[PDB]
């Protein structure tokens, strides 16, 4: 779940040069250091314990179906120029309303 | 197993 | 690393892939059994079709084509045709039922049954692809397949793999030709769909190129395998600068961006010179200048809409043969100072020319003459206006007695589809003449 | 007594049948034969130039007026 | 030792840099295996120029091949004189920027600046004197205009005393070749200007009434017009790369040429120049050589010098003749044409005299001129800009991949204060 | 030294052991009857075999094996077949009647009677080989001698052996067909009662392999034969680092602690690929990469579940053939760039990678394809939350009913059994979606 | 006649070893079955450095072989090059750790430690010099994290005062390998600190870059990763075997890199990497193999002296060279690149030269440095540590065989401290 650079070896190791040219999965590169010494925060069953922050995601992750996908997609345009002020206005009420969608099949 | 699957085997 | 995938949906589609697939195995000198014939050394050692054939350890050309159709035959007759051996059985893709020129049947019910399937197909496609250039969708705005699983999948490609070029490849239906009902509505709803999930869409029509082999080709009886003939070469002209030496390459991201000056703006015309016969090209000296005249010519297009009607936005002309520059420039230049060719007023610079040296390929059987040069010609008028004014009068004139409505209402959307598609195409014609003036 | 020619017989199975004509050969190779040999530039060719190849330093101690 | 770096980008630059590489190989005497088959030591004693020594009489270009998306690359490799190139000198990409200034500047195309710069670095710091780096580029394009001009950034920063040379493939009067390319030449030049030292505009009409009325030639192809090219760029090194009479290298001419820093476009010329059938008309002399190279025929760029007035100019002559012949005869010149010569600057000929000619000429000449004529370019560019900037076309695509309004405004006025700047320069009086 | 002791329960695992046996024997040059086929390897002594064979005074390959059912049905159809000769007469020990699926009967009532023999049998078996690795067991979750009396032996087991693995090839119960009807209680109950005692247990449920064979070998109806020849393909690229030579060697005593977390989840998941017959395998090259997504594609598992909807733990990657380990990288790098795969948190470095260059035996008759290379994945994912949902569901439906308690009642188990069972699997779906956040 | 032990453990340390070994005898001239067959005298001249002489001309190595399962020493014993071992000194168990540095260290190591032991003392006694102890392993491994570190620490407690060396092979930040490598890699290091005298931090991922973009190679496979290994030890350690202008012992290696006593993990280089078919172009000189040395991509680590500063280089030139050529490259590429170097130490480059190249080699060219760059693999390292030990992750096994979670606390802390003085003396100023 975690892939932390490579430095130089950057050439590789991109999703578009490994031969796949969908949407990339973003990482945590440039690992960070600590001081030493952690708490504990779980048992012997892999349970948080009472106390420690929990996300408010799915346990599941967020993967939505094809049957439960919004009948709208937006667009991809991402650029916002030579539009109406209408226009824009639907497109970004668009984005929002698909993005809730998302949110909702996620959680 | 040819013999369960044949597509031919009810003609056969 | 040129890669181009190939998706044919709808049996327009398919019939056109068989055509285009035809084509590139003729041109790569692979057989229909998908091998060389027997010899490595014609090309000597060569991988230039690595651009359409993916190729394993043996020497077996697998085509890097998905063939998608809800219905069987056609499909099933590409598997059980001469080309049989050459096509992986997965990428042949069929359903149960027929989406039976309904939208609704292409993009809720029928049609999200395989998309799955194809979305996957097309993963292992792009993922076998050492960096692609992009999708080739062929398809027709007639209904159904090729117009709701097409305007569905288009939707999904464009949210897995975001700014992958999409061009496009569609039989816009006629001005007055027509061999189904609903085509206006199945056209409007797909248009509706794909304005933002597009990059450049090519028309073609029948009409025109039955007008085509009438004229030129003096075919009395032009049965589809003739259109798809003349589609096959426009498309080879297309993609010919990714696998041959050119002296101006051309490559399929061009398209979009020296085409498309507006992003709802992305629907150009396409046209083929010279589409001759042999008794005419006996005659005709078929030079350079003739043949680029020819292209501008309003008789040779093949999207039955007069140019003369409407202002050219931008033109990307295809030369391949053995053409010389310095006349391309002449006759492109003499174009220019011609004046039954108008441009608008803020595009000068108004043409991408790509020049290669591969001559045009003679298919065995085929209708058109041998040629040492030719020009597909692919211009952005604001003429197609028209055909959109006409197609939304057709969709006005059935909807307001909401005619056919119930169809898509019981195979699964409602009336605000409806009605914000005919906004939408609305909105798209004011845009036409907003970008004319 | 169904029709011979025209009885059973598809479309695609009469048009996009397997490529088979003895003109293949002019697809991918002219018979016409090239017209000429070409070979590289020769030092005929490059030495051909008076006094080639020799600069203004090689004038001095050389006993030959400067006619260049 | 003046090495210099040479870089070809983009699909021009790919075909135009392996002609040039080519005839430079025929100067020097290196067949296309890379030996040595030399007639005389004097092709050996400056190979280190352009060449890098290797095993035997093995001699490696320092070239680097600059590429978004193979292609041309490819042909260019695969046809001959390719496989003399380093293997580890074909940098290429996968996707292409392909027309695209936004897409060549600021998007994959900069995610091979590393290993460019990696391979300059390599072979700039494989060096003791390093005069410069020159660019074969094609503004108009993607990858040859906006990685180009990045890379001409970049290595600008890295190296600045340094020599920056560059050979622009301008856009044309008359076809296009290319929707796009006034935003590529304008967002191309805007680079240039800030950063390159010296820059030819090489024009494809130029290059194409050139081979239509002094050479004939029927059918011209890119290879000759890539030669015609090629002969001008050895002619601004032939100084360096044998001895002659009165020796002048990159700096002395850029020093002679720019009297301000923001003049530094050229319009090159090569003229010994001759039909097929003409040899039996011109028996090949200096004056008739001079006139050549002032006649507006035999010019590089849509630019005609008798609409404005020559700044500076050099010429860099080949072969054997005398130096009393060249000086009146570029004198005889200046004085004939009093007014197309700036009246503040006297003698603005700067000649230089090599005494080995290219092979088969008895002599050439080489003709590079700054004059006030480049405003017309430069002026023809902003009004294509301006007619497609009003309404926006074509810019969804660049503001998409990544800028905004702001670049393209300053890229108009910087080039518009050009404009200015050779308008105020032509007219400007002595007292 | 490298030896694995076999030991199959019922009748699910005396057919599968019929299949891993010959596949065994094939790859190992064992004839069927007991030896060498003479000149076959006259003085190479190739000790290879001595994983799964042991070696008398009379030349005579003999398994390490154990096969007990409870009905002399499949055993004496071993104990009468072609191998007849291979197996010693005491490891094949059976009872006179069978549990009939019942948890509580065979493990309360008749299976006391044969679990000294087999014990016994074991004893001898492991006393005879020096340097055990671990117990192979194969058995199924449907109910009767799979269920009862192989967790009794698992409990005998823990007891008298100890830190030795004890990795199961478990059948698990389909989301949609099934055969008997009280085998939720059954895989209930052995749930609860193989929790504690096992260390890994692969999951080969039927109904996936099912669709793997009607979608990937093209067979219209697939049969246990079929599937039986699948596990032992499975089991021989898990078990095949120990008798060939390797690059990257595993054993037995790495699965365990490579993909078990935590004690309670040990319940990973076996896939194949390539699962490709001829005529199809003939069209595309199956390279690496190709391979390694056609694991992580979610219509290939042996289970009838999405993982795109669950958290991936830990995976295992065995690959076995041609295969090179900068490939190996590729793909990895690739699957882990790719969205569709989610890793759980606290699993930043997640795979386990073994490299073999022992191409996959071809059981002659069989229906997979031969190929240079291919790879066995291991995964241990969240995904099978459904699974146990499903199933405690339907355990749920028919003990609030009391349906088919009385016949566990009556042979020797108090309901109180049931409580704990299903408490202790409500804890285990709730350590199964605690893990997610 | 100084002589040293080698120790291989685990699969990968048996495998490297075994090419380690093939390599060593191959340039000593030493054939499968044990004799002498080599051409010059030099190759058996110190042949005592690595051989034990038997009865007759055999010369078996100075090596132990340790692995829990007969397994990988079953495949090099039936493996080329793997008759010359002595059956004496593979020393193996029965169970064989499952990747558990718990099980290798506490539990299935505790009772092979006295076998081994008394084969590495025997082994030892039989030297005459005895410089030291060179062990091959990975901190990803059962026994080759857990027993190795055993081995060393017991080492260490019988001869203080001896070099050692571990060549470490480090867990990759790309792919996996094993999914328990943090747990190993953290709790190996922590023995690695405070027991080695020197360590190569050794990583798969870069040297896969290395092996496939240098030298092209196609499928790469683990003989030629482990020959690439093989070759950076053979090039440490030759100073012993063959006389040179300059040479430098194992021991002048250590003192003359680390500065502080826990500062002793580097990062090997072998520098003669020419791709199939580039040789031709290639010029074989003293700057490019400097060059090719001081390049970020040659590095057998996938940590960046560019990201980090280098507070001691060593470079051992093995081959026939010149002092002008060695000492001004190294004193040029320390003044252009003075930003990847402590300004507090002067001239922070020890030079070795030997005098014999490889067979069929004319130099090469051993690198070795102690950046402070290599504080991101054990940062990666303890993240990952982190990231499973605060939900306990397949930490049941570690607390199963008998061992606490305050061991996993000190390894972490002394790791996290590790990165501190790293870091420290990275930021840390002249005056
Ligand atoms: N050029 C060309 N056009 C075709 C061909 N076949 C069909 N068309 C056009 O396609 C339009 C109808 O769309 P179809 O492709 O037949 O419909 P579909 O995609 O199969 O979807 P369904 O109608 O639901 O089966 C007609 O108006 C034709 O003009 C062909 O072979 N060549
Ligand atoms: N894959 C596979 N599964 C089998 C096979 N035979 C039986 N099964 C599974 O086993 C279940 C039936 O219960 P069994 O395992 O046969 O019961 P048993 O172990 O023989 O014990 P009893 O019920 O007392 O006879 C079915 O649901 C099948 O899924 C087989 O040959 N191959
Ligand atoms: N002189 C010359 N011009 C060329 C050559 N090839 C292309 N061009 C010019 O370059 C322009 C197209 O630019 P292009 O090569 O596509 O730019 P790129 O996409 O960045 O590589 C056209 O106007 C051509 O006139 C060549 O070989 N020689
Ligand atoms: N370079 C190289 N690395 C290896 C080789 N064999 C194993 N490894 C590495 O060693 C690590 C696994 O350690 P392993 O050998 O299983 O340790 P063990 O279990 O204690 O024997 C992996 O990360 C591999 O990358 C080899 O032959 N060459
Ligand atoms: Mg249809
Ligand atoms: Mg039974």
């Amino acid at each position: 779940s975690s892939h932390f650079s490579a430095n130089q070896y950057k050439q590789a190791f991109d999703s578009r040069r490994l031969q796949n040219s969908q949407i990339p999965q973003t990482y945590k590169e440039r690992p960070s250091s600590y001081e030493g010494f952690t708490q504990i925060i779980a048992n012997d069953r892999g349970h948080l314990k009472q106390g420690v922050p929990r996300s408010k995601d799915s346990p599941w992750g967020g993967f939505v179906g094809t049957w439960e996908m919004p009948k709208k997609i937006p667009g991809n345009v991402t650029t916002y120029m030579s539009r109406g002020d209408p226009a824009i206005d639907n497109i970004q009420k668009t984005r929002a309303e698909h993005n809730e969608y998302m949110r909702q099949a996620v959680s | 197993e040819w013999d369960l699957y044949d597509p031919e085997a009810k003609k056969k | 690393m040129r890669e181009c995938i190939s998706i044919h949906v709808g049996q327009a589609g398919v019939q056109i892939g068989n055509a285009c697939w035809e084509l590139y195995c003729l041109e790569h000198g692979i057989q229909p059994d998908g091998q060389m014939p027997s010899d490595k050394t014609i090309g000597g050692g060569d991988d230039s079709f690595n651009t359409f054939f993916s190729e394993t350890g043996a020497g077996k050309h697998v085509p890097r084509a998905v063939f998608v159709d809800l219905e069987p035959t056609v499909v099933d007759e590409v598997r059980t045709g001469t080309y049989r051996q050459l096509f992986h059985p997965e990428q042949l893709i069929t359903g149960k039922e027929d989406a039976a020129n309904n939208y609704a049947r292409g993009h809720y019910t029928i049609g999200k049954e395989i998309v799955d399937l194809v979305l996957d197909r097309i993963r292992k496609l792009a993922d076998q692809c050492t960096g692609l250039q992009g999708f080739l969708i062929f398809h027709s705005f007639g209904g159904g397949t090729g117009s709701g699983f097409a305007s569905l999948l288009m939707e999904r490609l464009s949210v897995d793999y975001g700014k992958k070029s999409k061009l496009e490849f569609a039989i816009y239906p006629a001005p007055q030709i027509s061999t189904a009902v609903v085509e206006p509505y199945n056209t409007i709803l797909t248009t509706h769909t794909t304005l933002e999930h597009s990059d450049c869409a090519f028309m073609v029509d029948n009409e025109a190129i039955y007008d085509i082999c009438r004229r030129n080709l003096d075919i009395e009886r032009p049965t589809y395998t003739n259109l798809n003939r003349l589609i096959a070469q426009i498309v080879s002209s297309i993609t010919a600068s990714l696998r041959f030496d050119g002296a101006l390459n051309v490559d399929l991201t061009e398209f979009q961006t020296n085409l498309v000056p507006y992003p709802r703006i992305h629907f150009p015309l396409a046209t083929y010179a010279p589409v001759i016969s042999a008794e005419k090209a006996y005659h005709e000296q078929l030079s350079v200048a003739e043949i680029t005249n020819a292209c501008f010519e309003p008789a040779n297009q093949m999207v039955k809409c007069d140019p003369r009607h409407g202002k050219y936005m931008a033109c990307c002309m295809l030369y391949r043969g053995d053409v010389v520059p310095k006349d391309v420039n002449a006759a492109i230049a003499t174009i220019k100072t011609k004046r039954t060719i108008q441009f608008v007023d803020w595009c000068p610079t108004g043409f991408k020319v790509g020049i290669n040296y591969q001559p045009p390929t003679v298919v065995p059987g085929g209708d058109l003459a041998k040629v040492q040069r030719a020009v597909c010609m692919l211009s952005n008028t604001t003429a197609i206006a028209e055909a959109w004014a006409r197609l939304d009068h057709k969709f006005d004139l059935m909807y307001a007695k909401r005619a056919f409505v119930h169809w898509y209402v019981g195979e699964g959307m409602e009336e605000g589809e409806f009605s914000e598609a005919r906004e939408d195409l609305a909105a798209l014609e004011k845009d036409y003449e907003e970008v004319g003036v | 007594k169904r029709v011979p020619h025209a009885g059973m017989k598809t479309t695609m199975t009469s048009s996009y049948k397997t490529p088979s004509d003895p003109k293949m050969t002019e697809l991918f190779s002219c018979p016409v034969d090239t017209p000429w040999v070409i070979p590289e530039a020769g030092p005929i060719q490059t030495f051909s130039v008076p006094n080639m190849y020799t600069t203004e330093y090689k004038t001095y101690a050389s006993g030959k007026p400067i006619t260049v | 030792m003046r090495e210099i770096v040479h870089m070809q980008a983009g699909q021009c630059g790919n075909q135009i840099g392996a002609k040039f590489w080519e005839v430079i190989s025929d100067e020097h005497g290196i067949d296309p295996t890379g030996t040595y088959h030399g007639d005389s030591d004097l092709q050996l004693e400056r190979i280190n120029v352009y060449y890098n020594e290797a095993t035997g009489g093995k001699y490696v270009p320092r070239a680097v091949l600059v590429d978004l998306e193979p292609g041309t690359m490819d042909s260019v490799r695969s046809g001959p004189f390719g496989q003399i190139f380093r293997p580890d000198n074909f940098v290429f990409g996968q996707s292409g920027a392909g027309n695209n200034w936004a897409k060549g500047h600021y998007t994959e195309g900069a995610e091979l600046v590393d290993s460019v710069l990696d391979v300059v670095r390599k072979e700039a710091e494989s060096c003791d004197c390093l005069q410069g780096f020159q660019l074969t580029h094609s503004l108009g394009g993607g990858t040859g205009s906006g990685m180009g001009t990045l890379l001409i950034s970049k290595i600008r920063e890295e190296y600045p005393d340094r020599i920056m040379n560059t050979f622009s493939v301008v856009p044309s009067p008359k076809v296009s070749d290319t929707v796009v390319e006034p935003y590529n030449a304008t967002l191309s030049v805007h680079q240039l200007v800030e950063n390159t030292d010296e820059t030819y505009c090489i024009d494809n009409e130029a290059l194409y009434d050139i081979c239509f009325r002094t050479l004939k030639l029927t059918t011209p192809t890119y290879g000759d017009l890539n030669h015609l090219v090629s002969a001008t760029m050895s002619g601004v090194t032939t100084c360096l790369r044998f001895p002659g009479q009165l020796n002048a290298d990159l700096r002395k001419l850029a020093v002679n040429m720019v009297p301000f820093p923001r003049l530094h476009f050229f319009m090159p010329g090569f003229a010994p120049l001759t039909s097929r059938g003409s040899q039996q008309y011109r028996a090949l002399t200096v004056p008739e050589l001079t006139q050549q190279m002032f006649d507006a025929k035999n010019m590089m760029a849509a630019c005609d010098p008798r609409h404005g007035r020559y700044l500076t100019v050099a010429a860099i002559f080949r072969g054997r003749m005398s130096m009393k012949e060249v000086d009146e005869q570029m004198l005889n010149v200046q004085n004939k044409n009093s007014s197309y010569f700036v009246e503040w600057i006297p003698n603005n000929v700067k000649t230089a005299v090599c005494d080995i000619p290219p092979r088969g000429l008895k002599m050439s000449a080489t003709f590079i001129g700054n004059s006030t004529a480049i405003q017309e370019l430069f002026k023809r560019i902003s009004e294509q800009f301006t007619a497609m900037f009003r309404r926006k076309a074509f810019l969804h695509w660049y503001t998409g991949e990544g800028m905004d309004e702001m670049e393209f405004t300053e890229a108009e006025s910087n080039m518009n204060d050009l404009v200015s700047e050779y308008q105020q320069y032509q007219d400007a009086t002595a007292e």
